[PDB]
């Protein structure tokens, strides 16, 4: 995942509900929280139904 | 008795909600200090009213008149019961 | 949090702040208003 976290040209996301989205929202690991704030703020939406 | 809270409009501590014209009393406001005031009241067991300091100041003593302005002045002169705001602990304020 | 000299309210107000700190609630509120509601990732 470290490769993803260091860039923005390739967009990335999760299901718009469920256990995978919740893992990122609550993580205290630096790399995972960096990924979370990107996903939360990205436009257009990186989440899927 | 309803506790009178003096505070100040500064983001993100206290802000008027976008739709405040449709709301009443404390529910007109949101922010860090709004949430903190609710937590303190719940733990201490009191009801309260958020009021915005009239002069928009934090608290300093006028060099000429020696009158305290701001939220500090509201407490010193007996006009409010508590200040919940981004108010810095300083020597001259701690004295009063 | 400030109050009126000698006010009885100030001894329970102070204990509440210390409790909210130890429970992690003050850290939760700072995160909410600065970061959860932040716009820059
Ligand atoms: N830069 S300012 O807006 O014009 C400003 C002017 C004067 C006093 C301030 C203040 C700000 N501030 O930065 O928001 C925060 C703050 N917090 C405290 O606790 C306190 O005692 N005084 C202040």
């Amino acid at each position: 995942a470290e490769d993803l976290a260091k860039q923005t040209e390739i967009a990335y996301g999760t299901l718009d509900s469920g256990s995978t989205k919740e893992f990122f929202r609550r993580s205290k690991i630096a790399v995972y929280e960096k990924m979370w704030t990107y996903m939360r703020s990205a436009e257009p939406s990186v989440f899927t139904r | 008795r309803t506790v009178v809270v003096t505070t100040i409009m500064e983001s993100p501590y206290v802000m008027y909600k976008k739709n405040h014209e449709m709301f009443e009393g404390n529910d007109k406001y949101e922010g860090y200090c709004v949430d903190l005031a609710s937590e303190i009241a719940k733990h201490i067991g009191i009801k309260y009213k958020i009021a915005i300091v009239p002069d928009g100041k934090y608290g300093a003593r006028d060099a000429d008149t020696k009158i305290w302005n701001g939220m500090v002045g509201e407490l010193v002169y007996g006009k409010a019961e508590i200040a919940i705001a981004p108010l810095t602990i300083t020597l001259v304020r701690e004295e009063v | 949090v400030a109050t009126p000299k000698g006010s009885s309210l100030r001894t329970p107000v102070n204990l509440a702040v210390l409790k909210l700190s130890e429970a992690g609630v003050l850290d939760k509120l700072k995160n909410k208003w600065w970061y959860d509601k932040g716009e820059c990732g």
